[PDB]
């Protein structure tokens, strides 16, 4: 079963510039047939139920706005904040939808500096 | 005739492998040649309706017989029935005992 | 179906000037255009072989240039006797000849 | 003693075995030839939504494969992509021989979750799934296939009249669905216009009109919004049936075209 | 619509008889039909079936060496060919076209055969 | 639009049973596959059960016969019942919808707490 | 030649529920979708509802949101618009429409007067 | 193979009655019972297309109820030409036919 | 999602050369419909797209627009034309408004 | 190579309460052809030789009381006390024979209070 | 439509299928013989560097494989054990049925990284890549193979004279090389006399010279080797 890793366990940042987190899976979540990444983010602010924020690995919930920008192929992943603001602050998930077993990887919470 | 299936195509358009004598190029070589989904050719034969709605229906009809003998046959992949086909009217026509002038042997004198 | 074509239909040349012509393929061909001059009346004689290679005993004026879909054929110099019809020959697949071209002064 | 067509003076008489019939000649193994046909062709309905439930999940049964030299031209071919509803794998992965079919008017392409009861989908019609010269009958994950039977044919006296020569362009369009419940009475379709905009899908829709809904929805629909994914059910609002008529009928001429004002679309939730 | 059969009469045991079900409305080659035996006061039981274009031949286990079956399409009709006929052949024969299930749909009027 | 609310958290003995209720509003429940997610204090987001829309169950090893998970379309209403319960199934049950046709989890309810 | 016939109307007191039915001929009912729009004695047309083709998906107007319900029988070719609540200013000529998209056909108005 | 068995062998009721006959397979057959009305004298009707589609032109009274091992017809009316005998057939392997039912 | 009528009112010759124009607050492509009502009579639908005309429809009764604005535009007025008229969007069709159109009249 | 990893490193809990430990192995140790778990647990109490509690997933040994009940199936497995006497108090280990390293997870700890 | 060679009187005459002729008697399916012949008898150069230029990389193209009765002895095998740069795989890991090309005089054991365009390696002469009984059209990693050409042959009136008998010992030396670039015109090779010491190749060079390189000699070093025309002659002669 694919385990997946954020290797980021806090992520302490000012507002207004880059954040990324990386997700590493333990085997490649690419499906051949149509070359679409079976990776999706979640963000989990405290106090409320996760909600879905790039699937597919890059594509964007509609609600999203521009900024969380998701990216990577295979193995690995990683999401990024083009520019934290501090709505941001939240705990932010990966899963992987490519196989048996769906799984979560363990969180990754960003922190304003 | 075809009716007592619901509808019957008038037109057959056939896709098929190439013919071996047609190409002369360069291209046989595997490495230089067309991938998978080139090698096929193409066909019409929209002009005569009976012979491939006739063959529909018999496409239809075939389908029980093969269906047993892939359930009675342990092949995973079957390519023999044609050449399983040829030997069986080899051995029919000519499996022995065949007389100069008879019904069991096709041959015919002068 | 591979479609020959052979742009400069009627070229006129001078002496001792550079000429190309150019065999332009339907779909790639990998190398695979010969050429071939043919003088009026008499056999066609190959030139160059593979788009690039020169057949031995050419002289080596004649030059060509090879891809998968465009190829062209150079003679550094038009000396007279190099005026005739020159044919370019597509052998990936169906072996079609081009319409020809013919160079004249 | 599968039945062996034979084609005579252009006229198709099965072989008959007992007799031996003196005329008949086989030259060649090169006479000898097996015909994959589409069901398409055989004015069964066509459309993913009932299509699929010809289709069946059994287990038990081993899978078997046929070649056939030579098919015919598909107007709808269907690639499914099925996961289970926690995404455990559905369909056997397709084998390395076997390849989507070769030419496809219209590629069905069904990616979504569905119980999967069975080890292997199977053909409730009998038929076979045509994979590339090859004819299954058991579904492969991910490889386009036709649905169609498989005619054994002992062709004309090898003079190139048959299946040699035309006596008298292929660009494929992948039509790409979203289902839930697939393989059960209780299935539900969407037709996926874009990464954004859904459509419900009933089995009156037919390629053309899917296609055209997908150009109107395009033009004017107003797919892209912040709300979330859309979910549209449609309905051409038109005194006539959509596509009664099937492919080769009346060669599709003197059809009425519902302009994009007739369709009416209204948000399901 | 309509499916008419002939032949039937007295035979001796052995021999053979051949028993002509025609059809009237419907193109018999497009269609599988089949034959049908009620032994009298003993029920209905399966013979033989044919396919449409004739290259499948069925028969039942207890006529499976006897019973030569083949069809004409030319002329909408189907032959039955009874062969070494024994006693218990001695019933009413039916013959009627395939239907969803291998269902007998329409059913020519039974004829007699006695041995 | 799209609401899905939790019940039927509590304390529960070790060992004991409880049952979950997940409302759904704002959507065809009968066609979406729906999802119970387990979120434990320390150890993040974990699935726990899924259930399809003819029924069928599908469950991790964790809760492979210990959960039981049901749908009753009619009333648009989602239930995992919970059986033998030990100290490691205390966490937030959400009941998730994922998109249709596709895993990923696009609508979570908000999260009930249940503690063994 | 597709008639839409009104029926109904009535002088009704406040508060009292009455039904109108559009009669539909001359179309397939299944394939249209149907709406209901109200004419103001002399002030103007105002939409009040809207029913899907088969009859699943009705949306209405804001003043009427609760009080009107529409439903539609595809067998019997009817609409039923069902006047729940009765307002003194819903007095007016009501028309059934027979396309979704663009009123194309409208029946012979209703007159309808709460009183 | 396959033997199939009609419980009732003959049972009589009135006109306007509620009557069922049962086709039972000793092993499973998938829906594939299709039942037959033989007027006595006369060659048999079809009935039911399978356990339960009910053949065109057959009058809606005739029930088909189908399930995995055990099938039953029901006449609903009991008109008089319906009192004529019934078969059942069975399509999962040699096409056999149960007993008859008289009425 | 607001349609409105420019010419609030318009009075004409029986044979004037008249034209109406429909006001949009949205951007609507080619999905206005135009429907005249005679006073004391059913509404009746002229134009499919603002553009496509009805079968019934008499020819003078042609009009285009596109976008945010659209116009009817009658060549030759005739005494039956003497009749409201109305313009529908089409892009957000669950609330359908109709607003009050112009009443065509003798001039 | 199958790694067993047991959850609770350590597991304190009162006498006569149910005692659950968590057992998770990298890949699946059931056997299709018989349906049946390769897998054992073993009770090593302070000082003594590991004792063999049960086998095949969950059956139990002779000797072992009827309180030790194994249950799981596939990736993960669980051994349940159902009654946590004091002298059950030990370090309590997996193991696979399913495959060939015999690996044993890493042992857990109950304690009573 | 493959052409069938009749072997009657010990002289080959390729069969007319459209004549009919009647010399020819197929008594058995034995007399039907598929035979092997490898390419390096046809004259061309069988070095690697030579060798490797006639091998090139597509895609898209299904491998398909042959069956072979009879072979020949190959005086030049090749085995390949290239990984692209990172160590992915390049060449498809050999199908259970494959196995090594027996009776092989070298085996030229080529291992190391290039460039893979291809899924699979093919021949650009259009050859078959033949592999114990077994000819594919593919490069199979890891598997000694020898060029070659399937021929099939209607044996001589079950006589079995021919392939039965000899009308008118097995050591294989492996000659091991490194390459980087394999399958472009950009390849490099230094052939590996021992574990520290390597000579770079050159396409003159023969198996009988680098097998005295390792005499000759006597951080790991690359020796450029100097010894008119070396090995004109085929093999054979
Ligand atoms: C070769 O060609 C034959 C001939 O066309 C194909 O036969 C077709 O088989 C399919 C399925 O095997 C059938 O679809 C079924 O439709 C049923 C609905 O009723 C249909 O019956 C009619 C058929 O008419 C003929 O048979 C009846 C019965 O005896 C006679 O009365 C009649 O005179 C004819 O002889 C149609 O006319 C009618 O319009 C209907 O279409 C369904 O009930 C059926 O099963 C459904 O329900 C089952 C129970 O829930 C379920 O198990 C199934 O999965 C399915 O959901 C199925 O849909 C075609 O009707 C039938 N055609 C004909 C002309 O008989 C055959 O399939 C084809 N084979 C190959 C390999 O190509
Ligand atoms: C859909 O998503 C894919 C993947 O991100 C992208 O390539 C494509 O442009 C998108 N199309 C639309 C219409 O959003
Ligand atoms: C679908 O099939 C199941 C199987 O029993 C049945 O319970 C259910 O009612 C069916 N649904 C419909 C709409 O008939
Ligand atoms: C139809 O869909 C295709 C993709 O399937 C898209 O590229 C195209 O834009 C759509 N049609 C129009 C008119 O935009
Ligand atoms: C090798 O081939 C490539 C591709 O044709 C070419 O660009 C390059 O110049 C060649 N180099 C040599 C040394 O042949
Ligand atoms: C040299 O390499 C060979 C393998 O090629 C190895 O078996 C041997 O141990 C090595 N010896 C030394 C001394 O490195």
């Amino acid at each position: 079963d694919i385990v997946m890793t954020q290797s980021p366990d806090s992520l302490a940042v000012s507002l207004g510039e880059r954040a990324t987190i990386n997700c590493k899976s333990s085997q490649s979540v690419l499906y051949s047939s149509n070359n679409k990444n079976y990776l999706a983010w979640y963000q989990q602010k405290p106090g409320q139920p996760p909600k879905l924020l790039i699937y597919w690995a890059s594509t964007r919930e509609s609600g999203v706005p521009d900024r969380f920008s998701g990216s990577g192929s295979g193995t690995e992943f990683t999401l990024t904040i083009t520019s934290l603001q501090a709505e941001d602050v939240a705990v932010y998930y990966c899963q992987q939808y490519y196989s048996s077993p769906l799984t979560f990887g363990g969180g990754t919470k960003v922190e304003i500096k | 005739i075809v009716n007592a299936q619901p509808k019957c195509n008038p037109n057959l358009h056939y896709w098929t492998t190439q013919d071996e004598g047609a190409a002369i190029g360069l291209a046989w070589i595997p490495y230089f040649g067309p991938a998978a989904e080139g090698i096929y050719t193409e066909g019409l034969m929209h002009n005569q309706d009976g012979l491939i709605c006739g063959l529909r229906q018999l496409a239809n009809e075939t389908t029980q017989a093969l269906q047993l003998f892939l359930r009675a046959t342990t092949e995973l992949r079957t390519f023999s029935i044609l050449n399983r086909k040829a030997i069986d009217f080899l051995l029919q026509r000519w499996g022995g005992t065949c007389h100069i002038l008879g019904p069991d042997c096709c041959i015919e004198p002068h | 179906d591979i479609q020959m074509t052979q742009s400069p239909s009627s070229l006129s040349a001078s002496v001792g000037d550079r000429v190309t012509i150019t065999c332009r393929a339907s779909q790639s061909i990998s190398s695979f255009l010969n050429w071939y001059q043919q003088k009026p009346g008499k056999a066609p004689k190959l030139l160059i072989y593979a788009a690039s290679s020169l057949q031995s005993g050419v002289p080596s004026r004649f030059s060509g240039s090879g891809s998968g879909t465009d190829f062209t054929l150079t003679i550094s110099s038009l000396q007279p006797e190099d005026f005739a019809t020159y044919y370019c020959q597509q052998s990936y697949s169906t072996l079609t000849f081009g319409q020809g071209t013919r160079l004249e002064i | 003693s599968i039945p062996l067509g034979v084609i005579h003076n252009s006229t198709l008489q099965v072989s008959d075995v007992d007799k031996l019939v003196c005329r008949d000649k086989l030259s060649s193994t090169n006479q000898l030839r097996s015909v994959g046909l589409n069901l398409e062709g055989n004015g069964v309905a066509t459309d993913v939504p009932s299509a699929t439930k010809r289709w069946g999940f059994r287990s038990g049964v081993p899978p078997k494969v046929v070649n056939y030299e030579a098919g015919e031209w598909a107007e709808n071919c269907y690639n499914l992509e099925i996961k289970k509803p926690d995404g455990s794998e559905c369909l056997p992965a397709a084998p390395d021989g076997i390849r989507g079919f070769p030419r496809c008017r219209y590629v069905h392409k069904v990616s979504g979750t569905g119980p999967c009861a069975g080890d292997f989908a199977f053909h409730k019609e009998g038929a076979f799934f045509l994979y590339d010269r090859l004819a299954s009958t058991v579904i492969y994950r991910g490889t386009t296939f036709a649905e169609g039977v498989v005619a054994f044919l002992i062709l004309p006296q090898a003079k190139k009249d048959f299946f040699s020569s035309h006596p008298l362009g292929y660009y494929s369009t992948t039509i790409r669905y979203q289902a839930t419940g697939f393989g059960t009475n209780e299935t539900e379709y969407l037709f996926e216009v874009d990464n954004l905009t859904y459509v419900q899908l009933e089995s009156r829709f037919t390629p053309q009109f899917l296609l055209q809904l997908n150009e109107t929805i395009y033009t004017s629909g107003k797919r892209s919004n912040t709300t979330g994914k859309l979910i549209w059910k449609v309905n051409p609002e038109i005194d006539t049936t959509i596509g009664e008529w099937a492919f080769w009928e009346t060669k599709k001429n003197l059809t009425r075209k519902i302009r994009s004002e007739e369709l009416s679309f209204t948000v399901v939730n | 619509v309509q499916l008419v059969e002939s032949g039937g009469g007295l035979v001796q045991p052995g021999g053979s008889l051949r028993l002509s079900c025609a059809a009237s409305g419907f193109t018999s080659s497009s269609y599988a039909m089949n034959w049908v035996r009620q032994a009298p006061g003993k029920g209905l039981e399966w013979v033989s079936t044919i396919s449409g274009m004739g290259g499948s031949t069925y028969y039942a286990d207890s006529v499976k060496g006897r019973f030569t079956i083949s069809r004409d399409n030319s002329k909408n009709t189907l032959y039955l060919q009874m062969n070494s006929l024994r006693a218990e052949d001695t019933a009413v024969y039916y013959c009627a076209k395939r239907g969803y299930p291998h269902s007998f749909d329409i059913w020519g009027q039974g004829t007699m055969v006695t041995v | 639009e799209v609401q899905l609310v939790e019940s039927g958290g509590g304390l529960v003995q070790p060992g004991g049973s409880l049952r979950l209720s997940c409302a759904a509003s704002g959507f065809t429940f009968s066609s979406y596959d729906m999802h119970w997610v387990r979120q434990a204090t320390g150890k993040g987001l974990e699935w726990v059960s899924a259930i399809g829309t003819a029924g069928d169950t599908y469950y991790p090893g964790s809760v492979k016969g210990r959960f039981t998970i049901s749908r009753e379309n009619a009333k648009n209403s989602l239930y995992l019942q919970m059986n033998s319960l030990r100290a490691g199934d205390t966490a937030v049950y959400y009941c998730a919808r994922t998109w249709f046709g596709e895993l990923y989890f696009d609508y979570w309810g908000q999260g009930t707490l249940v503690t063994v | 030649q597709v008639q839409l016939v009104e029926s109904g109307g009535g002088v009704v007191q406040p508060g009292r529920s009455l039904r109108l039915s559009c009669a539909a001929s001359g179309f397939t009912f299944n394939n249209y979708g149907m709406h209901w729009v109200r004419q103001a004695p002399g002030m103007g047309l105002e939409w009040v509802a809207v029913i899907w083709h088969d009859g699943s998906d009705k949306y209405y107007a804001d003043s009427v949101k609760g009080r009107f319900t529409i439903s539609r029988d595809n067998s019997k070719n009817t609409l039923y618009l069902q006047m729940n609540s009765l307002r003194a200013e819903d007095t007016a000529v009501y028309y059934c429409a027979r396309n979704w998209n663009l009123f194309d056909y409208w029946g012979q108005g209703t007159l309808v007067t709460v009183s």
